[PDB]
């Protein structure tokens, strides 16, 4: 719903009109698949001693 | 003034960061991905002059 000002005509337009907003990933470089399906992982390091 | 010369140097000599064609996220059916390179810095006395 953010509002921008159009220079061509001066009308008020919304950010959605000129772009698509969504919730995604900061980076798309890597992907993890568990048996061919989306997955995530975390490695646990043993504490010394 | 000196600030004008500094601004001219800054704008004319700048580092560009071109991305990639087909960079993730990528449209379906994309078969070729190739990096992009652009040299925005000046490398000679004549260029600065």
């Amino acid at each position: 719903n953010i509002s921008l000002k159009s220079k061509t005509n001066g009308s008020v337009i919304k950010l959605s009109d000129v772009a698509n907003v969504e919730i995604g990933s900061q980076a798309y470089n890597f992907a993890i698949l568990e048996n061919g399906k989306p997955a995530t992982a975390a490695a646990i390091q043993l504490s010394p001693g | 003034s000196i600030s004008d010369v500094n601004n001219a140097i800054r704008e004319n000599n700048v580092e560009i960061a071109p991305g990639r064609l087909g960079d993730l996220p990528a449209e379906k059916g994309q078969l070729i991905t190739i990096p992009l390179s652009a040299q925005g810095q000046l490398s000679s006395l004549e260029q600065f002059k």
